[PDB]
């Protein structure tokens, strides 16, 4: 089927220490991997997974390296930042990163991911062709400008349509719960359709009693995680479509 | 910008009482990502809840998972006490078995 | 196996 690999990279600044905090976590299938806290014991990258333990030693120490320079990098830009944006000492503030390739059947690249983000919003990210930028702010376009004169995208570019899809293939060759649902009948009478224990979270419940959906009223929860790898959800007030369903299910 | 965060209380299984389970504290949709999350029994915090690493979602807003094993009892009430900037005083949730 | 960035901001 369809898979996927992300990389969410967090740095922050905080007001009271010299250097900002950075997080790196990777996911393989929208599931997590391995981590990298540069407020560890020392910091490295280490194995979040059952399937993962097994990567050589030289594994790690590419990685951990590579984390200490987006370390430097995200420490640079933060400063870059404040500049664009004519902030002072006293705030904390956020860059944020997120890369990653979505491969198909085929093991094929359908599209690659890279955008950035500042104090949560948007700044700049690469389009869907690999080779452009899209920019919001003006305080971006100076980015914008500097990373299209500096080849930025082909750099990108090449890890996407390269390194990316060619390490997640090698990572899935080292390693699908349907949904048991219920209905709570409780009246105040408002009914409510549970879908529990399922994975992956791909699931959409629906209310028609008479053959035609609703969305008047029909409160919902989005997609919440079990403590353990499954994924819960339920909708108010029912035919449960998921994934590892051969036939979406029938609950009244 | 800041967001204030958004918790809600879960369990794993229809709560019975006898079995095991998992309660849950899920937050979501918070900026900065710094916030403090306490799981309580009755008023006294849970000690040994184990606590999900930080993500954040496609909106670029952070979400945490906090969650512990235990056995529900009916007399027992389970809450949720979270810290963030963008509240005055701490939020505390409490975990219904009904919804 | 995790990027690595190019130019600053």
């Amino acid at each position: 089927g369809p898979h996927s690999m992300r990389y969410f990279e967090t740095a922050v600044s905080r007001p009271g220490l010299e250097e900002p905090r950075y997080i790196s976590v990777g996911y393989v299938d929208n599931k997590e991997f391995v981590r990298f806290d540069s407020d560890a014991e020392n910091p490295r990258y280490e194995p979040r997974a059952p399937w993962m333990e097994q990567e050589g030693p030289e594994y790690w120490e590419r990685e951990t390296q590579k984390a200490k320079g987006q370390e430097q990098w995200f420490r640079v830009s933060l400063r870059n930042l404040l500049g664009y944006y004519n902030q002072s000492a006293g705030g904390s503030h956020t860059l944020q990163q997120m890369s990653g390739c979505d491969l198909g059947s085929d093991w094929r690249l359908l599209r690659g991911y890279l955008q950035f983000a500042y104090e949560g919003r948007d700044y700049i990210a690469l389009n869907e062709d690999l080779k452009t930028w899209t920019a919001a702010d003006m305080a971006a376009q100076i980015t914008r400008r500097k990373w299209e004169q500096s080849g930025a995208a082909e750099h990108y570019k090449a890890y996407l349509e390269g390194e990316c899809v060619e390490w997640l293939h090698r990572y899935l060759k080292n390693g699908t719960d349907s949904p048991k649902a219920h209905v709570t009948h409780h009246p105040r009478v408002t009914l409510r359709c549970w879908a529990l224990g399922f994975y992956p979270a791909d699931i959409t419940l629906t209310w028609q009693l008479n053959g035609e959906e609703l969305t008047q009223d029909m409160e919902l929860v989005e997609t919440r995680p079990a403590g353990d790898g499954t994924f819960q959800k339920w909708a108010s007030v029912c035919r449960v479509y998921h994934e590892g369903l051969p036939e979406p299910l029938t609950l009244r | 910008i800041q967001k204030t965060p958004q918790i809600q209380v879960y369990s794993r299984h229809p709560p019975e009482n006898g079995k095991p389970n998992i309660l849950n504290c899920y937050v979501t949709q918070f900026h900065p990502p710094h916030i403090e999350i306490q799981m309580l029994k009755n008023g006294k915090k849970i000690p040994k809840v184990e606590m999900s690493d930080m993500s954040f979602s496609k909106d670029w807003s952070f979400y945490i998972l906090a969650h512990t094993e235990f056995t529900p009892t009916e007399t027992d009430t389970y809450a949720c006490r979270v810290k963030h900037d963008s509240m005055a005083e701490p939020k505390t949730v409490y975990w219904d078995r009904d919804m | 196996k995790a990027p690595y960035n190019x130019a600053t901001m």
